């Protein structure tokens, strides 16, 4: 089967540099045309950068041009994008397309940002004083994607809400994670959140109170 | 460049039904125009290439329609497999464009409302100097609800931050997420901290509301 395997993305202060490669197997890469793609968090795909089998042609976007290169290396199957000067609009997943006369991968993704690396700060999301109750954590001002929740050590899931993650005004991200219970099982049974920021090796559990 | 407009945005169908997605080309691409599927976490499928034009490994259940500046995508006998986010694409010229996409929702079987329920700062997080109020509506559907912020009887704007989960399989439902940020100072400042729901499912808007030292 076709296939291309994208790498090289990752976490990157504006105005540096970072450049992207793409495996290809599985077809005569040489023989192949090949292209950049991008996807913003929430937005539509974007075309970037359009490159000839032999390295001939080269056409990129207008907000890509003159820091965005494009190229490939035929002997080890290869096709490569060097991106200069990142900008925040830049943050996407980038995927590497085939064309023909199509085929996409995974992407890698290109976060560019400002911010450092920061484990989360987990509060308690617990009502103020009906059939059901709702109980949470909110995961604050961390960086970066992802941290991952689960409740009660994997044991609790239904009635689970975990919130896609929204990018605060500081750089930061945050999410909250919720669960809703029968209001008559507080108060024999217990509610914990477990929340993992990988990045900054990050492992906290809250037990939340009503 | 030439812009591809896709209607609608969103749209709701059942298990069953035979649905169509209209793209249109802003000028003339031919019949270079192909269709792509995405799922949330997931990479672009391919549909189609060019027109109608079905590629190996999709389904019969697809078809291509239109030419020129119009086209369509059509499905038959929709599966839950196929609920997804469409785009459509041009490689007529570069640069390569994209449609705005359709997200192909779950028709939820009947309207549900959302369970409202707000949440206070933390007393620890109001040690950190900051405020979170949080605005949950639980299992709602359809998916338009609008949440407004009141403190002491002030509309606040510009103020919070919104998140959805997907829409959940088994119910065809959604949940929503409205955090208001202040500062310690400022929270402490007002007293009556209100959320307002608008949804169809609610009858009259629906007001869930703390005030301060009550929590």
């Amino acid at each position: 089967e076709v296939q291309l395997v994208e790498s090289g993305g990752g976490v990157v202060q504006p105005g540096r540099s970072l450049r992207l490669s793409c495996a290809a197997s599985g077809f005569t890469f040489s023989s192949y045309g090949m292209h950049w793609v991008r996807q913003a968090p929430g937005k539509e795909l974007e075309w970037v950068a359009v490159i000839s089998y032999d390295g001939s042609i080269k056409y990129y976007a207008d907000s890509v041009k003159g820091r965005f290169t494009i190229s490939r290396d035929n002997s080890k199957n290869t096709l490569y994008l060097q991106m200069n000067s990142l900008r925040a609009e830049d943050t996407a997943v980038y995927y590497c397309a085939r064309t023909g006369e199509y085929s996409w991968g995974q992407g890698t993704t290109v976060t560019v940002s400002s911010a450092s690396t920061k484990g989360p700060s987990v509060f308690p999301l617990a009502p103020c004083s009906e059939s059901t109750a709702a109980l949470g954590c909110l995961v604050k001002d961390y960086f970066p994607e992802p941290v991952t929740v689960s409740w009660n050590s994997g044991a609790l899931t239904s009635g689970v809400h975990t919130f896609p993650a929204v990018l605060q005004s500081s750089g930061l991200y945050s999410l909250s994670s919720v669960v809703t219970v029968p209001s008559s099982s507080l108060g024999t049974k217990t509610y914990t959140c477990n929340v993992d920021h990988k990045p900054s090796n990050t492992k906290v559990d809250k037990r939340v109170h009503h | 460049e030439i812009v591809l407009t896709q209607s609608p945005s969103s749209l709701s169908a059942s298990v069953g039904d035979r649905v169509t997605i209209t793209c249109r080309a802003s000028q003339g691409i031919g019949d270079d125009l192909g269709w792509y599927q995405q799922k949330p976490g997931k990479a672009p499928i391919l549909l189609i290439y060019g027109t109608s034009t079905l590629q190996s490994g999709v389904p019969s259940r697809f078809s291509g329609s239109g030419s020129g500046t119009d086209f369509t995508l059509t499905i038959n006998s929709l599966q839950p497999e196929d609920f997804a986010t469409y785009y459509c694409l041009q490689d007529s010229n570069y640069p390569l464009t994209f449609g705005g996409g359709t997200r192909l929702e779950i028709k939820g079987r009947t309207v549900a409302a959302p369970s409202v329920f707000i949440f206070p700062p933390s007393d620890e997080q109001l040690k950190s100097g900051t405020a979170s109020v949080v605005c949950l509506l639980n299992n709602f559907y359809p998916r338009e609800a609008k949440v407004q912020w009141k403190v002491d009887n002030a509309l606040q704007s510009g103020n919070s931050q919104e998140s959805v989960t997907e829409q959940d399989s088994k119910d065809s439902t959604y949940s929503l997420s409205s955090t208001l940020t202040l500062s310690k100072a400022d929270y402490e400042k007002h007293k009556v901290y209100a959320c307002e729901v608008t949804h169809q499912g609610l009858s009259s808007p629906v007001t869930k509301s703390f005030n301060r030292g009550e929590c």
